[PDB]
């Protein structure tokens, strides 16, 4: 059974360096070459390098002056290095293994899970949680709204649940987005019978692990 | 390097349909091409490799067709578990991808439910409020916010994301930040959110009067 | 263990190509003139499929 699995920090400062390591089971890199992938939302998915059995690379023209791929045959790792990295490198980094053992032009058939790598000078910060409550609702509203703002954290992720994971029909838990400020902020949201305001209580469960910051937040209508 | 276009960056389509995804390369490359599936959070999986080569264990429901520069994947009996990111590539000189076909379900017009929440007295304490405008559950897509300060059209001050399709009723939902000082939230009364969407006959407005 | 997957005899049919960078890497390609295996500097990007990285596997691949 083949396994890709990645590891190193994804938190880099601009201009400097990103390393990953891929350890690889269930095949021999004697045997198969890895390749490195990124995928970002402006770039869609781009093609870094691969390195085939015998340790020879073949590099994507645009990075090839940046980067740095080795190995250890024995200990079944591949070290990815990439230097100065700029703001539009923030992406997913993959490695990822050849379909076709130790030849060029067929396909990736097993991938990393993937690393997160946000290229930015902010500091690592936990989030401040507010509750979302509407000023009033219309009385034949059956159904009614509340969430919580999960703001100004660094870097991503956050995960928000509802009720300690007992909520979870009719939450919406919004894509962050990033301020001007290089912190993110995010929603979280959910609708509930309007006769359930005054007698349940709902808790919004915020984990930011890089911060080692839990908030569980009680909403009041 | 080859550019592969995928011209639809989005179908719908229906459960036990078939589906055609189509890619274009700029220029010929034989039959080096793969296709992709992606869901969000994971990484790809391989389907098809050297243009109609099914990949171990790919279900027989996804054909790979085409050579040269024109090329297409076909699911003939659509599952609720082919919903997915669709890539195509290519590798001659080196691998380049196309941007991706994103399957997602009809279904019927749904207008948001629209909601508006104030900023917390929290918040304000620290300098800062942000108002948020919801659309909750609606269907296309397609929806505009238009944020409105005692009828002052605000402008370059908001931020919005939305979800992926829902799992259980096939809409989405939006989410609209607007962010001013504390100073400036306290100048102003009137915080409305107008909403503009296919299933509404003329746009909603929802708002609050700061205090009230 | 991982199943045989089918391979492109016509990869073995370009020419060789170094492609635009300057690395001076060897590799092989399988001459459509000589008929056999032969060594090329390849410069370490582009290119096309008629490279491998030692004479034993373009061997296996294009004879």
């Amino acid at each position: 059974q083949v396994q890709l699995k990645q590891s190193g920090p994804g938190l880099v400062q601009p201009s400097q360096s990103l390393s990953i390591t891929c350890t690889v089971s269930g095949f021999s890199l004697t045997n198969y070459g890895v390749h490195w992938v990124r995928q970002s939302p402006g770039k869609g998915l781009e093609w870094l390098a691969v390195i085939w059995r015998g340790g020879s690379i073949d590099y994507n023209a645009a990075f090839m002056s940046r980067l740095s791929i080795t190995k250890d045959n024995s200990k079944s790792q591949v070290f990815f290095k990439m230097n100065s990295l700029q703001a539009d490198d923030t992406a997913i980094y993959y490695c990822a293994k050849n379909s076709h053992g130790n030849y060029v032009g067929y396909a990736m058939d097993y991938w990393g899970q993937g690393t997160s790598v946000t290229v930015s000078s902010a500091s690592t910060k936990g989030p401040s949680v507010f509750p979302l409550a509407p000023c009033s609702r219309s009385t034949s509203e059956s159904t009614a709204a509340l969430g919580c703002l999960v703001k100004d954290y660094f870097p991503e992720p956050v995960t928000v649940s509802w009720n300690s994971g007992a909520l979870t029909s009719g939450v919406h838990t919004f894509p962050a987005v990033l301020q001007s400020s290089g912190l993110y902020s995010l929603s979280s949201v959910v609708t509930v019978p309007s006769s359930s305001l005054g007698t349940k209580t709902y808790t919004c469960n915020v984990d930011h692990k890089p911060s080692n910051t839990k908030v569980d937040k009680r909403v009041e209508s | 390097g080859i550019v592969m276009t995928q011209s639809q960056k989005f179908m719908s389509t229906t459960v036990g349909d078939r589906v055609s995804i189509t890619c274009k390369a700029s220029q010929s490359v034989g039959p080096a091409v793969a296709w992709y599936q992606q869901k969000p959070g994971q990484s790809p999986k391989l389907l098809i490799y050297s243009a109609s080569n099914r990949y171990t264990g790919v279900p027989d429901r996804f054909t790979g067709s085409g050579s040269g520069a024109d090329f297409t994947l076909t699911i003939s009996n659509l599952h609720s578990e082919d919903l997915a990111d669709y890539f195509c590539q290519q590798y001659t000189s080196y691998p380049t991808f196309g941007g991706g076909t994103k399957l997602e379900i009809k279904r019927t017009v749904a207008a948001p439910s629209v909601f508006i929440f104030p900023p917390s007295d929290e918040q304000l304490k620290s300098g800062t409020a942000s108002v948020v405008c919801l659309l909750n559950n609606f269907y296309p897509r397609e929806a505009k916010v238009q944020w409105k300060v005692d009828n002052a059209l605000q402008s370059g001050n908001s931020q919005e994301s939305v979800t992926e399709q829902d799992s259980k009723d096939s809409t989405y939902s939006l989410s609209s930040t607007l962010t001013l000082s504390k100073a400036d939230y306290e100048k102003h009364k009137v915080y409305a959110c107008e909403v503009t969407h296919q299933g509404l006959s003329s746009p909603v407005t929802k708002s609050f009067n700061r205090g009230e | 263990e991982l199943p045989p997957l089918k391979l492109m005899h016509s990869f073995c049919a370009f020419k060789a190509d170094d492609g635009p960078c300057k690395a001076i890497m060897k590799r092989f390609f399988f001459n459509i003139f000589t008929r056999q295996c032969e060594e090329f500097i390849y410069g370490g990007c582009e290119g096309n499929q008629n490279r491998f990285e030692s004479l034993e596997e373009c061997k296996k691949m294009c004879t």
